[PDB]
DNA sequence: TCGGATGTATATATCTGACACGTGCCTGGAGACTAGGGAGTAATCCCCTTGGCGGTTAAAACGCGGGGGACAGCGCGTACGTGCGTTTAAGCGGTGCTAGAGCTGTCTACGACCAATTGAGCGGCCTCGGCACCGGGATTCTCGA
DNA sequence: TCGAGAATCCCGGTGCCGAGGCCGCTCAATTGGTCGTAGACAGCTCTAGCACCGCTTAAACGCACGTACGCGCTGTCCCCCGCGTTTTAACCGCCAAGGGGATTACTCCCTAGTCTCCAGGCACGTGTCAGATATATACATCCGA
């Protein structure tokens, strides 16, 4: 009955995803999300492909930074898991 | 020999316009002057950047309007835009 | 209906890149809300930048500008 | 013939001439439009009127007829939008608004 | 001696009083001496205006009270009432400094 | 030395204004360290500002510039 | 006419003439000194040389003879002064320097 | 559409510091954007210093002060030395 | 614990599209000269910043009794990690169409420049009213039993 | 909950200096005009974004199982707090002085501006090899037997 103990697969994923530099959020759903968000600001707006790529890159970098900060908060609170209070305090300290 | 420049008389005029009788201390006077200077500098810098962004050379009404919509929160931006447009059209009506 | 399109595995992958081992099930709603707020702000700035230029296409240049004006600049796009 | 000031022409109180001179001599751009100083002065006047109305309300709350930096600081922070606009400035004689966390309260 | 205040009540009165007021907390002369000593190693025998030291101390106090505030929030998040140096260093790390 | 100019009661008052009930022991050394580093940065910027203008007295308005450069505006001094 | 480029006159690699043109056209001040573009070109060249040497080292120890944005971000973040300078900068197509907190690691 | 950018100069300085290392197109764009951003930052600081000192020109001193304000310690020292060397050698011609 | 199995680092073939380099051209940089206002330099004053002395008192420093809190240990039941089968739709590659960005020509209204001027705004004085400070005492908390 | 003890809002009275108004003076904003050009507008091109259509397979979904641990609870020990008592140096006031910040004048000379000339850099085109993929092999390592 081969089975990896919890945590090891998480560590492998963490190392593999920190070593890599590719784009994580799927492109098409993010493009649709951006189009919907911009739809209520202007009628029938158009978007350049490079603009959507820049939006995705900036948003992913911001999320990675926020998750790193909230992981710091979690390991500060004597635990290894993150819950919404952690990211809430991280945002509040960051000055959102 | 001194010709220091400040927004004291104008902020006092607007204060007496909104509140019939309320004093402003010297510290509050300097603070309001600094706030006015900071907001003006921010809006002027944003308008300058916006003029440089389309190979244009004129700071016009649209530049400051977009700068106000950029650097101000929602309700504040809407009210400031309405007030500025009203002032501009009143001036041009003369 | 579409904000959900940023699904649970994508959030988990982003968090793993961020450097966190375990993830609770109540964080996906919060991170989707954070995503929506941040994208609303940045896309509003980009949209008003385009509206100033009498354009209908949000160019990448104005988006990166708007990010720079937000206080979080970005390279690789001019 | 006639010396009708431009500030009264626009129906304002802030100096449109002074902001025009500052824009022109502040090397923000090669040339400045005619309506640009009027728009900028109107925006500045509205912001100042809003912040001063809030400060005067706060002062009247504290049974004082003189606006002091404490009243300005309180009026800025209590209102959410002006707090967001001025969220990175540190007002002299600030005295941040009272705030006690729920857990810290005795029980 | 009867009627001794339990810990926390005096602290609560002090925190309410200092939040209500807006006076100067850092003593003027020690801060001025400190800033002169820390600036004498950047340029020899340079002088400081009184308003310069006053503005510097005001910015000092504002930054320090903001930090504390944030570190008190962080300490509360860790199921604690008292701040610890871990809290300030983590708050500084999150703030980017 | 001259870093003990700010004292234990003074830091206690600063923290009480900041909104914290109880205070540890090493907290004073940590706050003195962070205060020293922040004041060193600001004083370096202000001293360079007053050095550029061929002056040997630091006006308050330089200090205002030094604070503004570090992304921390100050009001009531110019 | 000798036709001696000012960039080669100052012994630099960056275009001092183009920097001067950008300084003049860019609304910074009504007049720009002669040595200002030279100083700016020198500063830009030194900063680019430092960052490119670091990125080249990060490429060489990665068994690759071509710099990619990942190598540039690794060079920027690994150094201390550059990280302080480029603090708010987000590098497109770059990743993140690998790190794992001590607590999260297994026993 | 004669778009202009710091394209050949970054490559030249790279080939000067590293003989055979190449730069990818994305790396070229990143380096060009970084050069533009740093130049704009230094020019803005110099302009602020010159205008707010009741001066009207940007000289070597203004940019030296700007680069001492912006860059961190060691980078500021080395950049100041390099700029002074370049200006002196240019004036010597 | 050694050991089976999983994942990952390493060598080799290969084939591809992006990078390095050659070439023509033109627009922007450079050589040279003018002229005009910025500022480097020189005095001069008086503002204020440094320095010092006396007191006086608030606040810092020290020490002790102790109760509330930080922290470690332990139990539990749940929420999340991990893996497998199913379902989904993202990503791939073409293909067509046109809304709209980019470029070009023009001519006109709009903003810079400049002489004259006059009144809005600043420097300085004066005055009284809003506010700081002290004494009384009623209310509002807090603590022990 | 019911007692006394302390801490604070409130009120009245007195003084004080800072804000508000007034005055005179000036310099900068306004009138009016002229003139060069920035861009508003119309016209055109044509790169590029959008919608569709189908195929493939990576990725997300759902579920079952286990177990790591987040959280609650309790015990301990310790360590800041409150408070009383001692000490010290901050602060206020006053007095001297001279460093240099700010100002004005003058002359040098640095740089904007223009004309002319040419070559450095850019758009375009083409070779070619650095590296991305795939297969096979050997090492790191993980979790049990």
């Amino acid at each position: 009955p081969h089975r990896y103990r919890p945590g090891t697969v998480a560590l492998r994923e963490i190392r593999r995803y920190q070593k890599s530099t590719e784009l994580l959020i799927r492109k098409l759903p993010f493009q649709r999300l951006v189009r919907e968000i911009a739809q209520d600001f202007k009628t029938d707006l158009r978007f350049q492909s490079s603009a959507v790529m820049a939006l995705q890159e900036a948003c992913e970098a911001y999320l990675v930074g926020l998750f790193e900060d909230t992981n710091l908060c979690a390991i500060h609170a004597k635990r290894v898991t993150i819950m919404p209070k952690d990211i809430q305090l991280a945002r509040r300290i960051r000055g959102e | 020999r001194s010709r220091k420049e400040s927004y004291s008389v104008y902020v006092y005029k607007v204060l007496k316009q909104v509140h019939p009788d309320t004093g402003i201390s010297s510290k509050a006077m300097g603070i309001m002057n600094s706030f006015v200077n900071d907001i003006f500098e921010r809006i002027a810098g944003e308008a300058s950047r916006l003029a440089h962004y389309n190979k244009r050379s004129t700071i016009t009404s649209r530049e400051i309007q977009t700068a106000v919509r950029l650097l101000l929160p929602g309700e504040l931006a809407k009210h400031a835009v309405s007030e500025g447009t009203k002032a501009v059209t009143k001036y041009t009506s003369s | 209906d579409n904000i959900q399109g940023i699904t649970k595995p994508a959030i988990r992958r982003l968090a793993r890149r961020g450097g966190v081992k375990r993830i609770s099930g109540l964080i996906y709603e919060e991170t989707r809300g954070v995503l929506k707020v941040f994208l609303e702000n940045v896309i509003r700035d980009a949209v008003t930048y385009t509206e100033h230029a009498k354009r209908k296409t949000v160019t990448a240049m104005d988006v990166v500008y708007a990010l720079k004006r937000q206080g979080r600049t970005l390279y690789g796009f001019g | 013939a006639k010396a009708k000031t431009r500030s009264s022409r626009a129906g304002l109180q802030f100096p449109v001439g002074r902001v025009h001179r500052l824009l022109r001599k502040g090397n923000y751009s090669e040339r400045v439009g005619a309506g640009a100083p009027v728009y900028l002065a109107a925006v500045l006047e509205y912001l100042t009127a809003e912040i001063l109305e809030l400060a005067g309300n706060a002062a009247r709350d504290n049974k004082k007829t003189r606006i002091i930096p404490r009243h300005l600081q309180l009026a800025i922070r209590n209102d959410e939008e002006l707090n967001k606009l001025l969220g990175r400035v540190t007002i002299a004689q600030g005295g941040v608004l009272p705030n006690i966390q729920a857990v810290l309260l005795p029980k």
